[PDB]
Order: structure tokens, then C-alpha cells, then sequence
């Protein structure tokens, strides 16, 4: 994250819907219940595998803005 | 701030289930026992500003040369802020006889404590021989279970001062 | 006509009589009603977790971050002259979750300090995996990957690969402060995550610090040793006699 | 995150003075009947299982649609994650008969829930008649005489149908 | 095991901190609510074998089916591990009454509840049935504080079957 | 782990050769007879619970002390421990049915196990006397030649036989 | 980590017994004067800085070979091992002191402590001779009389001593 | 005719294996702490005579019914059965007391005695609560310290009246 | 079977009477012994297959012609026989060790012993000399008290088949 690709985070709109709640029913709940909906922010280099991985999970994102530029 | 009802509701939401045995009677010694730390907050809340002055006169005899120029407490202003600070930490120390806690307290002076005595230069020993007046007269004005409930709420502001 | 009317008084009169001879002391399980006092892990256990929900309050937010330094850091000291203060405020406004304020006190220099530079890669790995994930690694395929992605694209992807791992996903998660965990059964693992977790605690008052007199040296790569890659001894027994012979 | 008694010195600080002869005396007058709260509180998780079970045979009884398929209990972990959101809803308002704020379960759930029925599809309306079954069962529950020694409880009979009120219309 | 004084010194640790007031507040409600809870303790134990007896007679009395051949409760062995089961339960409402909270219970009893009564094939029911029954001359035995503790302990147990 | 055709080619390579014509052989009878071994599994599996069931029962039959206090199933949860053992030791040896060879068995599950045992205080002689319970009462639901077709298996049954007898030799 | 009670309840189970009567009556007696303990608690904690300085000045005045160069104590971060290691086996001893057994002793503080010592060079004698430099500064303050009820207190007082001769005998 | 040495051998044949550790372990304790029991036989056999008259006066009391015209110990030659018939249940029981196991008592006294009593009309009821007796009135007995040195027999007591239960519960 | 607990019990109950003094001077007397034996038992126990391969060696020592084709034992079928019977004597042996009685040889191997002998023509002086050979190996493995059991169990033996 030295470079200029590091920087500009970005804000990241997630929500849980029951798309994901079933396969939450079917694996099971390890860590406490939480709100469906929040506001996340995952930097530039980590981006592709944070959201392939929310992706993953079942989580449906709303939308993308940039922190910076 | 949480008192021992409000850590037992954090508790018991934290594990995911409800009030246990050891919760309501934890909740229920408190219960009961609120009341003689009310007549020591009301006892206390009698006699704010004779304490006041007496623990700024005790800080200033233990410490003579913060009165002098050269130091902190030289000017009459800086005498008010004295006044103010331990008015601030009588009206805590009794917020927390009422609340059966050190939640008030804890979150109202102690949260950010040492860097600001670190900014302002202020020594915490001031207001440890302050408080330390506070207790040695407050062993007159309340017997009983009021009087060791406002000892041991200052016993526990001096300890977090050192 | 033993009993026709509905009331048991007999039988349940002999039940009882019978139960006397069903409950009588065992063998011994002085030490044994609580094998975790010769695991020497009844604290870890006994432990709940410690969590940070969204409208948290002051209290127990200086014990979550006492509870963060004792975990991630081992029982070794950490002298606020190195506690990272900004991170913690970043933490105080829910900007970042437990888990990211736990990947920036992994890429701290005082984690570093600890764990990276006095030790070798296997060591490394071994107390990557004791502290951001609570359990001992399996095999050295994990040690394989770890190291080759160490080498191969630098330390702040090592400790992504812990960090957000799917493993540190469910058992943790994004609130959860790491807690030792191998020793309760952890599906999908092999007997031996278990006594290595073992063998890296050596107890509550202990910790894993570099600035003692071993030089932090590495506790578990013996035990993960023999398992792996000693499948080909018996020919390679052969094949050192045939070498000895020549 | 704060009960009566905190309540009382968070408005004490913010008016800034000490606290004065009214907020003490309701406050120990709360502290009086603080075994009479304890005991309402115990009758909850007591029954907690007996009060969800009676609700959700109720709202099954009157309205079938959930039943059928295509409802939004309609399916078997569906219907398993009601329960377990009415038993939530339940526990946070035990918490609020113990604490005596709104507060706690307010800034909590009531104002995520909303949002978040709305994403999954579920008919508020309904999660509001189970909230009122649920404060129909309880109220069955405290008002037993028996095993407690007797007492005028209508003040936490009152609270409670003001929590189970204000969370039925919460979430809708 | 936790106790009210367990869990708080599993708590202050859990903050590297000392016991503070609200600690030893809980401490001192636990030891001011351990004359009822031993007496209750020394009452039920008195009392083991008559509940008991009692406990597996309503068993069967609800259960009447299970005693006939064929099925579980057939035989002088399973008989025997009844009385034996609820021996056990009634063992640890009282170590849960002398240790003022539901540590016995969770421990022995409650852990791992589930797994054992579904690869057993034992039904919760069986159980519930006989605590309700110990519950109804707890009640009788029982004269008040010492009452609502004993009934706390086996609701506790009763909905952790249910 | 390996299976017994990843045996095949690790022996093959360890030594430079390629898979002889006779070790292709026995592969390509492996795999036809491969039929009858998912039978096998698959009667494992299904009847999991039973064979559990029946070796719990024998075993504490057998020797009364682990159920009384101070013994080692005692508590209730130690027997929910019990029979979780039993089931990962089932299931192991499943799987090296299923396979082939005791790679998985020897390896993911034997290897560290006599001295957790060891740290436990659990006894040893008792788990592999349920291991050998657990093969008695599965040999008989493997053995069960209804709803489905009737063949000879006195190799499989021979192998399960081995992969039991290995499992409670190594744990004892 | 197990108080009076809970050791009480466990040697009970292992005996597969009841509670006895004169246990119970043990329990009891403790349970009755518990507010003397919970005075001795409140006076090691509220003096608690207090004891660890001048038990820390008493031991670095006698040991004066610490603070020297070299010495085991002698740059910042190592007295403030010795301030914090201090520090935390007075906590423990209060800790043990409220539950009535050295169970949280030999639980957490004394788990491991002598391997950490040998480990870091520290010589075992000094940590011994500070937490005897602790029982003595630590028993002043749980013999002040003012500002509590006058009452015999032996008992506590030889636990207690008990308590730190055990913190330092697993020390040595 | 059997022993806990006996019975255990036996076992072991039928598993067809040399004695294991832990076995050998139980008996050499059995051994060891066996003096113990040799003096509670003698208890058993020295005041043998006051448990039965005891037991005796207790029953006829509280049944007066027996010793009416009419009822079944009612002349001289049942109420010798009678008192005969305890003292015999009592000698067999001190007899498995100290052989440590019952099988001479299930295999000389009761394998044929509870369809006796029916065959002869006596009320075995009445047999099982004069057995209670001779166990509380032994009890008395055994707990007693004189002319011994203190000890913990809190095991023997427990096995005693397992074999009082035996009896009881066998006869009833 | 018969032990001294056994017999001591038995010769009590025939003669219809409580166990006197000298019953339980005898417990005593075989309480007090036990220990040596036990001890005794592990000894043999843990040296059970090498014991069991010297007997079976120093039989085709002193029986040479055993082995040759033709006869008994030939065919390694009968050498299994032949350690089979030995390893029987041996644990029969460390059976009576531990009853510290002569019961278990008795009823498992010396009741019986010569007709089975005879139908099988198996001769007496093998199985004789194969327990001198067990009679010299525990010279060396045991020593002291428990020594002198063991030999007077593996001569009794011996006296059996002789
Ligand atoms: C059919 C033939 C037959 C007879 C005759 C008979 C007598 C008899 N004597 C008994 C003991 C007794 N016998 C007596 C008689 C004494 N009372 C004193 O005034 C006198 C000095 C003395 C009489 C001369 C007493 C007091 C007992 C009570 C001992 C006990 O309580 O067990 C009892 C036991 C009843 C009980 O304990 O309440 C009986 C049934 N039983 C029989 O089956
Ligand atoms: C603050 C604590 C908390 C609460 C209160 C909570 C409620 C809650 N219920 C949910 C799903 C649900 N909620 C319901 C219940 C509704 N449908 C019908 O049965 C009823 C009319 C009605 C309830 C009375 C159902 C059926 C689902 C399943 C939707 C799905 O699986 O897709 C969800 C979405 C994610 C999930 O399944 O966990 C939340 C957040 N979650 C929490 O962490
Ligand atoms: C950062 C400091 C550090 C290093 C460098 C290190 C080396 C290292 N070498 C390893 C195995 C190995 N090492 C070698 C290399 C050797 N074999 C050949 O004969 C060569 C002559 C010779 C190389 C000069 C090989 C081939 C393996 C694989 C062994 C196997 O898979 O069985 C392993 C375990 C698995 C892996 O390869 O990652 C490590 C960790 N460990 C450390 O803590
Ligand atoms: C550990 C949990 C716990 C229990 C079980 C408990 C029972 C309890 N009930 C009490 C009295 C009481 N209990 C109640 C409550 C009952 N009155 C009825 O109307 C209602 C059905 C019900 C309330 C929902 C009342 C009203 C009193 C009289 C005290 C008062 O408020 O003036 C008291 C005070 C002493 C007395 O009995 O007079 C206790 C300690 N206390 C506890 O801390
Ligand atoms: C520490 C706490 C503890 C509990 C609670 C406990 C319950 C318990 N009871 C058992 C026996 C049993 N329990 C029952 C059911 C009972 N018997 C019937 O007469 C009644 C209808 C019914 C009771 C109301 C049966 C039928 C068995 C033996 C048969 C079997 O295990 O399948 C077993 C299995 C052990 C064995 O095989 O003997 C357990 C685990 N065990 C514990 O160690
Ligand atoms: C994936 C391969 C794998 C295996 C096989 C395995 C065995 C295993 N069993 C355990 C517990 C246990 N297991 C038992 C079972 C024994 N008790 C009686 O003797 C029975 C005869 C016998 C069962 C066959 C008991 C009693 C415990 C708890 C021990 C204790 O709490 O002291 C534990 C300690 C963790 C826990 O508390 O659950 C392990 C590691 N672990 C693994 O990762
Ligand atoms: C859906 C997953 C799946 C299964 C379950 C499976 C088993 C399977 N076994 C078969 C035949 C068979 N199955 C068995 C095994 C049985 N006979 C022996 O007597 C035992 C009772 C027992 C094994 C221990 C045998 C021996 C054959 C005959 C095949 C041959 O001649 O080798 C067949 C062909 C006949 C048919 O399709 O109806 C299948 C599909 N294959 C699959 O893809
Ligand atoms: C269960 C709670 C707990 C305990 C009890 C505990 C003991 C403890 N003390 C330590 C260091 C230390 N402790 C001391 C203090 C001792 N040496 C001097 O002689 C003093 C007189 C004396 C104080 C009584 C010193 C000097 C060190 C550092 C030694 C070194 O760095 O080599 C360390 C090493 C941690 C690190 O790397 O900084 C531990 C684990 N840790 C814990 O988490
Ligand atoms: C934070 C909760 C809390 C605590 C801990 C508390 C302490 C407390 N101290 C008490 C008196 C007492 N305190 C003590 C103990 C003292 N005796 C001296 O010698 C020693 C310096 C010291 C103990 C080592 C004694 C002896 C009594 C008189 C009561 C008795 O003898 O049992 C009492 C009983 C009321 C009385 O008779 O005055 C309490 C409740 N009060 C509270 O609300
Ligand atoms: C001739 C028949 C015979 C008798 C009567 C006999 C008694 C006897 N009791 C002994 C000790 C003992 N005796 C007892 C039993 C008693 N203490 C318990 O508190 C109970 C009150 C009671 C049993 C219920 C105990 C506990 C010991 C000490 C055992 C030990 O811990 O070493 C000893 C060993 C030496 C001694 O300490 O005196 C003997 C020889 N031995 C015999 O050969």
C-alpha cells in the first residue's frame, strides 16, 4: 500500500439479506447476531479478495463510493 | 456509565440469554442496598461547599509553594479552577454513591485522566491530599454502611489518581 | 397381581433401593473431574469472550483492549510507550472492527519486534497461528503456504492470509477477540492440533517472549515434524546404507 | 445504555448541578420496590419459553398464511428464526422491566429491525400481534399470585404494556 | 464453576484490575443470601430420599407407557437409572443452592444436555416431569426465601431441559 | 492421506518406475470391487447412530465405573465427549474404508491421540475396548445383505476388521 | 478457579454424596463472617499502590544490585516488569483472598511462573523476598483498625499470610 | 461364591487376558484399606444381637398388625421365624461386607426367598421395611468410634447399606 | 471358588454362626499379605510373552525328540499349542497370585487336568518342567517376600501335574 494504488480507500454499503441468512441457518451462528445492513471501507489492494469474500458469504452490496478522489 | 444493573444487563445480553440466578441476586443486594448510600450522597450533597473549602485549604497548607508565584496555583482564577475541580469531584463522587457504582465516576474522570494531567501540568497529588481530606473528614459526618460506601468511592478515585 | 391400580409406590420403593449400588464413588477423578488442570488451561477456558458491539461504552473498552494485548501480544508486557494510540481511537468510532484493529497491532513494529525478528519462519508461523487464531497449525502444508507467501509477497499478506482467513470468519469474526481454542475439539482437525496447542502454552503466567534465555526458539516444528515427511523412512534407510557401503 | 438511576445523573450533569431533592426521592422510591421489580423480572426468564411457545401457537392460530407455503415462516429454519427474533424482542424487553429505560432495547434493535424486516420481506403487522401476544402471555404470567407474597404491581404490569406497546409500534 | 464470587474475580482478571466496590457489593449480596440458600440446601437434603421416590413415582404415573415391556423404562436396571438420574439432579440443585449460582448445574447437568439425552434416546419430558413434581413440594417444604431460591434452581433446570 | 491409488503411484515414483502392468492390475480391480466398497461405506454412514448406540451401551455394560461419580464419562459432559470420540473414530475409519488405506485413519486421527488421552487422564484400554464394540456392532449393519444385491465381501469385511483393530491398537 | 464452596461441592461429588451437615455448617460459618474478608479485600485494594511502592522501595534499598547496570531490573521496561509482576500477585492474593482458596493461585498466577523466571533469568529468591516485602507492608493495612468495626480478625490475617507464603514458596 | 478379587478374575478370563493395571491397582487398594472393613464386620458381628432387637421393637410398633391373633408373626414359633429370618439376612450381609462383594447373599439367601415369603402368605413389605430397620439400627453401629482408632469409613457405610438395599429390594 | 476371604467365609457359613475372632484374624493375616503378591502379579504379568517363550524353549530342550516330524510337536500349529498352554498356566498362576488363593488353579486347570491329559496323550512332565523353568526365571525377576508366593504358587502347580 506504499504506492498510489495503496491509498484511496473506499466505502463499501453491505447488506445481509436472506439470500445469506439461509446458508447462515445452514452452517450456524459462531459469532453473535448482527443488523443486516452497514457501512463497510476495504482498501484498494484488498478490495478484490474482501469483496469476492463478502460475495462468498451470500451478502448482497448496495453500493461503492470513493474516500478519496 | 453502568451500575451493577446496567453491567448485569450487558452480561446476560453478551452470552445471549437471560437473567440468570447470580444476576438477580447480584441486582437484588443492590437493590436493597441502595438506599444507605442515598442518605451518604445526601449527607455529602449537604455539605458541598464547606468541603470545597476545606480541601482547597488542605491542598494549599500541604502545598505551599503552588500558592506562591512561579507555580499553578499563584492568581485568584486559578484558585476558582481549584474550587471547581474538587466541586467536580465531590458532585462525582456522590453521582456514584447514588448510582451504586463507579460508573459515573469511572467515565466522568478517570476516561482520559492522565494525559490531561499530562497537558495541563497539573499534579494528581493535589487532588490526592484533597480527597485525602475528604476522607479524613467524611470518617465524622456519616457512620455506618453510608459512611464506608463514600470512603470506599474515595479510596477508588485517589487509587485511580495514582 | 403385582400392581393394577395406577399407584408405582413399589416399584419406584425398589428403583431407589437399586439407585444406592449406581452411585457410588468411582475409581478416583481427584485430578480427573477437571483434566484441564494437568492440560494447565482451565483460565483460557474459563475465559468468555470478549466482544465490541456497536453502541459499547467506555467501560470494558479499555478491558477489550486489555484482552487484545494479553492475546495477541502473549502475556508479554507492552509498555504504552508502544500501545498504538491512534489505532485505538480509530476503533473508539467503530471505523474499524476488532478484526482490523487486530490486523494493525499484527503489523505493528512491536509485533514485529516480538515475534518476526528474533525467531525463524517456523516459529513465526507457529505463534501466528497460536495467537491470531487461537489453535496450533496441522502439517507443514500449512507452514509451506505460509512461508512461500511470506517470501513471495511480503509479510503484510502473511498476516492477511490469519487475519482475513475464513477460519478467523466464523470462529471470531469481525467482534470476537482471538481466544485459545484448540483445546476444545475443532472440527476437521488432526489429534495433534490439539497437543500442540498444548506445547505452546506452557501455562496462564507464562507467555512467549523473545528476551528470554532459549532466544524464542522454535517449540512445535519437532512436534508437526515427523508426521509430514518421515512416511519415506524405511527406503531412505536403504538408500543411506547404500551410500555408507559404497 | 443506561438505566433510571443513571438517567437521573446523566440530566443532573447536564443541567450541571447537584442532584436535588425530587430525583432522589423517586429514585429511592425505585429502590424500594426494587425486590418488586426482581421478582416481575424472574417471572419473565422463568417463563420465557412457555410465553414464546403460547405466542407463536397464537399467531399461527388466527393468521395461517405464514404456515402455508409462501409465507415468511413458511419454511422450516424460517419459522426457527422467528422464534428465535420473538424470544429476542422478549429478552430486551425483560431488560427494560429490569433496568426501567426504554433506552437499552430502543437504540438497540428498534430502529435496526425496521430496516431490516423491510429487506427480508416479513409483514410488520405481524411481528406487531406477536409483540401484543407476547405481552398478553406475560402479563398472564406476572399477575400469579401465587408463590410471592402480594403486592400492588400494577405500576409494572403498566410499564410492561408500555414496553410491549412501544415495541409493537416500533417495529411497525 | 461459576459462583458470584467466581465470576466476578473471572471478570476483574478479565480486566487485569482490581475488585472494586460493585465487586465486593455482589460478594457481600451473595454472602447475605447464603443463610436461606444453605438452609434450603440442608432442607432438600433431609428430604433426598422422599423426593426422589416421589419424583419417580409421577415419572411413571405421567409415563405410563414407558414402564410396560418392551420399551425403555422395562426392567429393574432402568428403574434403578431413573432414581439414579434424578438423585443426580437433586444433588446439584442443591450444590447449585449452596454455591448460590448455577455453576454445579451448567457444569454437570446442563453441559452437553442434549447430546446425551438424543444418543440415549432419554426424553427431556421424563425429567421435566419429575422436577415439576420436586418443584411441587419445594414448594410445600419450603417456607419463603429459601423457597423462591430452590424454585429458581429448578426452573433453571427445567427450562434447560425443555 | 493417500488412497490406495495414490499408494500405488508413490511407490511407482519413490522409485523412478512406472506403474507395472500387474500393479494396474490390482488398481483395475480395485475399482471394479469398488462398488461393493461404497456399499460398505455408505452402510457405515447410514447407520452411524446405531452402531454408536449399541458400542455405548456394551461399553458401559461392561465396566460400570466410568458412568458412577469420580469416573471418567461421569459428568455429562464427559459423555457427550464419549460418544463424540466414538462417532470421529467411526467416521475415520469410514474413511479409510472408502479410500482404501489407513492414510486417513493412521494420520488425521491416530497419530496424536494415545497421549491426548495420555493429558486427559482418560483411559486408554476403555476407548479401545469401545472401538472394538464399535466393529462388533458394525460388522453386523455391514453385513446386512437386504435392499440390496447379494454378492461376496469377506474382503472388505476383512479390511474393516483391520481398520478397527488398527485404530484400537494404536489409541490403547 | 473454585471458592470455598465450590471445592466443597467438588469434593462432595467426587465422595458421590450429598452435602454433609457439618460442611454445610463450615459453609455457613464462612458465609456469616464474609464481611470481614470482604474488609481485608476492600483494604488490599484500596491500598494496593501504597504496598507495591514500599514493598518495592524496601526490596530495591536491601537489593541494591538490580538497578545496577546489568542487573536483572535494571533498564525502565525491567522495573516496570517488577512494578507489574508485583502488582499482579498482589491482585491475586486478593483475589484469593475473596474466594477463600488459592485455587486462582495456582489456576492463573502461578501457573507457569517458575519456568518464566528460569526462562528470563531473573533470580526466584528477589521475587520471593518482594512478595514477603508485600506480606509485611500488605498486613499494616489489613490490621487498620480506624474506619472500620472493631473485631478479631486471625483468621484472615494468618490466610491471608498463608496465601503470599504460597506465592512465594511457588516462586522460589 | 465370590470376592471382588474373584469377581474380577473371573472377568478378566472371560476377556481371556492377564489382570490389567488399573485392576490390579483397585484391589491392592481393597486390600490395603480392608482393615477398615474387617472393622466394621466386627461392628457387624459384636452387636448383631441389639440391631435385631432393635429392629425388633421398632417394626412391632409401627406394625402392630403382626403380632395380633391372626397375624403372621403371631405365636411363639413365627415370631422366632421371624427374629431368625432377621438375623439371618443380617449375617449374610456382614458376610458380603466382608468378602466386599454380594453374591453370597444373592446366591444363599435371597436367589429363592421372595417367592418363599409369597408362597407363605408373609407380607414382604413388612420383610423389606424390618431389613431398613436393621440397617439404620447397624448404621448406629458401624458409625461409632469407640474402642477404634478415627478414621473415614464414609465407603463402607455406603457399600453396607448397598447391601442392606440389596436385601430390601430383592425380598420387596 | 476358594480363597482364604472365601473359605474363611464359607467355613463361617456352614456351621451356621457370625464370623468370629479368629475368621477375621485370617482376613487380616491374607490382607496384609496381599500386597507382595500383587506386586508379584505385575511382576509376571509384564514378562509375560518372554516367560512364555523360555518355557516353551527349555521344553524342546529337555524333550528334544518333541520336535521332530512325526510326533506332537511338530507342526507349527502345535508349537501355538504349546505357548498357548503356557501363557494359560502363567495367568492362571498370576489369577491365584492375586486372590491370594489357590482357587483359580484349582477350578481352571487342576480340576479335570489328568483326564484331559490322557485323551490328548499330552504328558504330564512338558507342562511340569516348562513351570521349573517359570519357577527359575521368577529367581531372578522377583526377590524378597513376593517371591517366596510366586513359588509356592508355580510348585503347587507342579505338585498338580505331578
Ligand atoms: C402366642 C404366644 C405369644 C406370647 C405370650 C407373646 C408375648 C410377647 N411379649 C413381647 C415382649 C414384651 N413382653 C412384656 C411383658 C412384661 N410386661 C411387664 O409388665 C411384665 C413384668 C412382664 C410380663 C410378665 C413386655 C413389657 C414386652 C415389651 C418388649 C418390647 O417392647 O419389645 C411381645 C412383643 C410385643 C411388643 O413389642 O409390643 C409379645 C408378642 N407373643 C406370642 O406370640
Ligand atoms: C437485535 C437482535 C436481533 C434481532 C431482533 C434480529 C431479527 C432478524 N430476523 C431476521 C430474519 C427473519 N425473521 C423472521 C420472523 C418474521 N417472519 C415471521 O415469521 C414473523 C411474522 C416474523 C417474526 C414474528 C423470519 C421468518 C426470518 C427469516 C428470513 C430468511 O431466512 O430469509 C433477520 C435477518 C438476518 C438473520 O436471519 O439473522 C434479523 C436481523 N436479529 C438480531 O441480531
Ligand atoms: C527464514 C529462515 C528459514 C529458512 C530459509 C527455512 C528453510 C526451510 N526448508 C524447509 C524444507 C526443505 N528445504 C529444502 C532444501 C534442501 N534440500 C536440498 O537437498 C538442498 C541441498 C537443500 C537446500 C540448500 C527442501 C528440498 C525442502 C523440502 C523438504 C520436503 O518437502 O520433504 C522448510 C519446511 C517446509 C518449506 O520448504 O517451507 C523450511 C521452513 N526455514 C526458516 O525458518
Ligand atoms: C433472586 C430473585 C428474588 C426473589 C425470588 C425474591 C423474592 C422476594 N419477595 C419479597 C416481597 C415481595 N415480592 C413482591 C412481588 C410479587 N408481588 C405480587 O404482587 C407480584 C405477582 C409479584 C411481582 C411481579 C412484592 C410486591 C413484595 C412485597 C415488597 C414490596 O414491594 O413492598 C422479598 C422481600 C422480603 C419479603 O418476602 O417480605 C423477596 C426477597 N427476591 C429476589 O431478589
Ligand atoms: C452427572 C449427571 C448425569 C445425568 C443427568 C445422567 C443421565 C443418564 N442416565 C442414564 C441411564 C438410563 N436412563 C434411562 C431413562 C430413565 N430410566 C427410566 O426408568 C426413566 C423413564 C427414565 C427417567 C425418568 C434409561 C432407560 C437408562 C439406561 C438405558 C440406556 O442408557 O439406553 C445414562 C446413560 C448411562 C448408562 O448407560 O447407564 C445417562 C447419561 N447421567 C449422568 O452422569
Ligand atoms: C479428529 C480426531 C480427534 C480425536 C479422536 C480426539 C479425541 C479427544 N477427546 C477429547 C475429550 C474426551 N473424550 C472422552 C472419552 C473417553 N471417556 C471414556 O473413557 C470413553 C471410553 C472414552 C470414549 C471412547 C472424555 C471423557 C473426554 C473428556 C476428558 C476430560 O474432560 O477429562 C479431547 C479433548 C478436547 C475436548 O474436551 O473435547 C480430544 C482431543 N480429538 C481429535 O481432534
Ligand atoms: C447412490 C450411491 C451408490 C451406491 C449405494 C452404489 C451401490 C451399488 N451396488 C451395486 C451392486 C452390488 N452391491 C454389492 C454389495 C452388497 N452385496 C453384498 O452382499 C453386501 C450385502 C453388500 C456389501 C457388503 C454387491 C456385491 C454388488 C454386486 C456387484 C458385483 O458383482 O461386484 C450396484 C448396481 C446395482 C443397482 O444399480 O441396483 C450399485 C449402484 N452405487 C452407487 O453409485
Ligand atoms: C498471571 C499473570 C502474569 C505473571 C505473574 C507474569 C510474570 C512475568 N514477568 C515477566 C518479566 C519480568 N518480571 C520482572 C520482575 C522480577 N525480576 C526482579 O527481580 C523483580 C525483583 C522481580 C519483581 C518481583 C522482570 C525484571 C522481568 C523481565 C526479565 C527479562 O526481561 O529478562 C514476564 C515476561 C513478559 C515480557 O516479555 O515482558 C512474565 C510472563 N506474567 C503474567 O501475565
Ligand atoms: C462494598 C460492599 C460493603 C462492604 C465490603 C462492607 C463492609 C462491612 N463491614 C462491616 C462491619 C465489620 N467489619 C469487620 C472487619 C474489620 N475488623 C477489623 O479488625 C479489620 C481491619 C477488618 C477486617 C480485617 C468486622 C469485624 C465487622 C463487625 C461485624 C462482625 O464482627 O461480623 C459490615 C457489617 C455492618 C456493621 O456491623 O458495621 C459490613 C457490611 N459494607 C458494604 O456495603
Ligand atoms: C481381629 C480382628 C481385627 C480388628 C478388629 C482389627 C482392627 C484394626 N484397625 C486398624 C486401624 C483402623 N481402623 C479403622 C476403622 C475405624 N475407624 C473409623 O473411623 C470407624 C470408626 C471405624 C470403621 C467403620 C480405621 C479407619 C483405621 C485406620 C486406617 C488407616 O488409615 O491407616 C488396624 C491397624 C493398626 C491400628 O491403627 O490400630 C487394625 C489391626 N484388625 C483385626 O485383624
Amino acid at each position: 500500500a506504499i504506492t498510489t494504488q495503496g491509498k484511496r480507500i473506499y466505502k463499501i454499503t453491505v447488506s445481509e439479506a436472506g439470500a445469506y441468512a439461509t446458508n447462515k441457518h445452514r452452517t450456524g451462528y459462531r459469532a453473535p447476531i448482527r443488523q443486516s445492513n452497514y457501512t463497510l471501507t476495504v482498501p484498494y489492494d484488498r478490495f478484490l479478495p474482501e469483496m469476492i469474500r463478502l460475495h462468498q458469504s451470500g451478502a448482497k452490496i448496495v453500493n461503492v463510493t470513493s474516500v478519496i478522489s | 456509565s453502568r451500575t451493577v444493573i446496567t453491567e448485569v444487563i450487558a452480561t446476560a445480553d453478551s452470552q445471549g440469554r437471560f437473567l440468570n440466578s447470580t444476576e438477580l441476586q447480584a441486582a437484588f443486594g443492590r437493590f436493597e442496598r441502595a438506599v444507605p448510600a442515598i442518605e451518604a450522597a445526601r449527607a455529602l450533597t449537604k455539605n458541598q461547599d464547606a468541603l470545597v473549602k476545606g480541601a482547597v485549604q488542605a491542598v494549599f497548607k500541604k502545598f505551599p509553594y503552588v500558592t506562591q508565584p512561579g507555580e499553578k496555583g499563584y492568581g485568584d482564577s486559578n484558585q476558582a479552577k481549584c474550587a471547581r475541580d474538587i466541586g467536580y469531584y465531590l458532585r462525582f463522587i456522590t453521582y456514584s454513591l447514588v448510582a451504586s457504582g463507579t460508573g459515573p465516576l469511572d467515565d466522568y474522570v478517570i476516561a482520559g485522566l492522565r494525559e490531561v494531567n499530562r497537558a495541563f501540568n497539573l499534579n494528581p497529588l493535589w487532588y490526592i491530599e484533597a480527597l485525602n481530606y475528604i476522607k479524613g473528614e467524611t470518617g465524622k459526618l456519616l457512620s455506618g454502611q453510608s459512611k464506608t460506601e463514600a470512603l470506599l468511592y474515595i479510596d477508588h478515585a485517589i487509587n485511580a489518581l495514582s | 397381581p403385582v400392581a393394577p391400580p395406577l399407584e408405582f409406590t413399589r416399584e419406584a420403593e425398589r428403583a431407589a433401593w437399586l439407585a444406592g449400588a449406581l452411585t457410588l464413588p468411582s475409581s478416583l477423578g481427584h485430578t480427573e473431574t477437571h483434566g484441564q488442570e494437568r492440560i494447565r488451561a482451565v483460565g483460557a477456558l474459563e475465559a468468555a469472550q470478549v466482544t465490541l458491539r456497536a453502541p459499547f461504552t467506555e467501560e470494558q473498552f479499555q478491558g477489550a483492549l486489555y484482552a487484545i494485548y494479553k492475546q495477541v501480544f502473549g502475556n508479554t508486557y507492552v509498555m504504552e510507550s508502544e500501545r498504538p494510540t491512534t489505532a485505538e481511537s480509530q476503533l473508539k468510532d467503530g471505523r474499524i472492527t476488532v478484526r482490523g484493529f487486530i490486523r494493525l497491532l499484527a503489523k505493528t513494529e512491536a509485533y514485529k519486534s516480538r515475534f518476526l525478528y528474533t525467531t525463524s519462519q517456523n516459529r513465526f508461523i507457529e505463534l501466528n497461528h497460536k495467537l491470531l487464531l487461537g489453535r496450533a497449525p496441522y502439517d507443514q502444508a500449512e507452514i509451506i503456504r505460509h512461508l512461500d507467501l511470506w517470501n513471495s509477497q511480503g509479510y503484510d499478506a502473511e498476516i492477511d492470509s490469519y487475519i482475513e482467513s475464513e477460519e478467523y470468519q466464523e470462529f471470531f469474526g469481525e467482534e470476537v477477540v482471538p481466544f485459545f481454542r484448540g483445546f476444545k475439539y475443532q472440527v476437521g482437525q488432526n489429534p495433534l492440533g490439539f497437543n500442540g496447542l498444548v506445547r505452546l502454552y506452557d501455562g496462564y503466567a507464562g507467555s512467549d517472549t523473545e528476551r528470554n534465555q532459549s532466544g524464542q526458539v522454535a517449540r512445535l516444528t519437532d512436534r508437526l515434524s515427523r508426521p509430514v515427511r518421515e512416511q519415506s523412512s524405511v527406503d531412505r534407510i536403504e538408500r543411506l546404507l547404500r551410500s555408507y557401503t559404497s | 445504555m443506561n438505566d433510571v438511576f443513571t438517567r437521573a445523573i446523566a440530566q443532573a450533569d447536564l443541567k450541571g448541578s447537584f442532584l436535588l431533592e425530587s430525583d432522589l426521592d423517586k429514585l429511592a422510591s425505585f429502590a424500594k420496590e426494587g425486590v418488586k421489580r426482581l421478582d416481575a423480572v424472574a417471572a419473565l426468564t422463568n417463563n420465557a419459553p412457555a410465553i414464546i411457545s403460547d405466542a407463536a401457537h397464537k399467531l399461527f392460530a388466527e393468521q395461517q398464511e405464514l404456515i402455508q407455503p409462501g409465507g415468511n415462516a413458511y419454511p422450516h429454519r424460517r419459522m426457527a428464526a422467528c422464534l428465535r427474533d420473538m424470544e429476542i424482542i422478549l429478552r430486551y424487553v425483560s431488560y427494560a422491566l429490569l433496568a426501567g429505560d426504554a433506552s437499552v432495547l430502543d437504540d438497540r434493535c428498534l430502529n435496526g429491525l425496521r430496516e431490516t424486516y423491510n429487506a427480508l420481506g416479513t409483514p410488520t403487522q405481524s411481528v406487531a400481534r406477536a409483540v401484543q401476544l407476547m405481552k398478553d402471555a406475560a402479563m398472564v404470567h406476572l399477575k400469579s399470585t401465587a408463590n410471592v407474597t402480594v403486592g400492588d404491581c400494577s405500576s409494572l404490569y403498566s410499564e410492561a404494556a408500555t414496553y410491549f406497546d412501544k415495541a409493537a409500534a416500533s417495529i411497525a
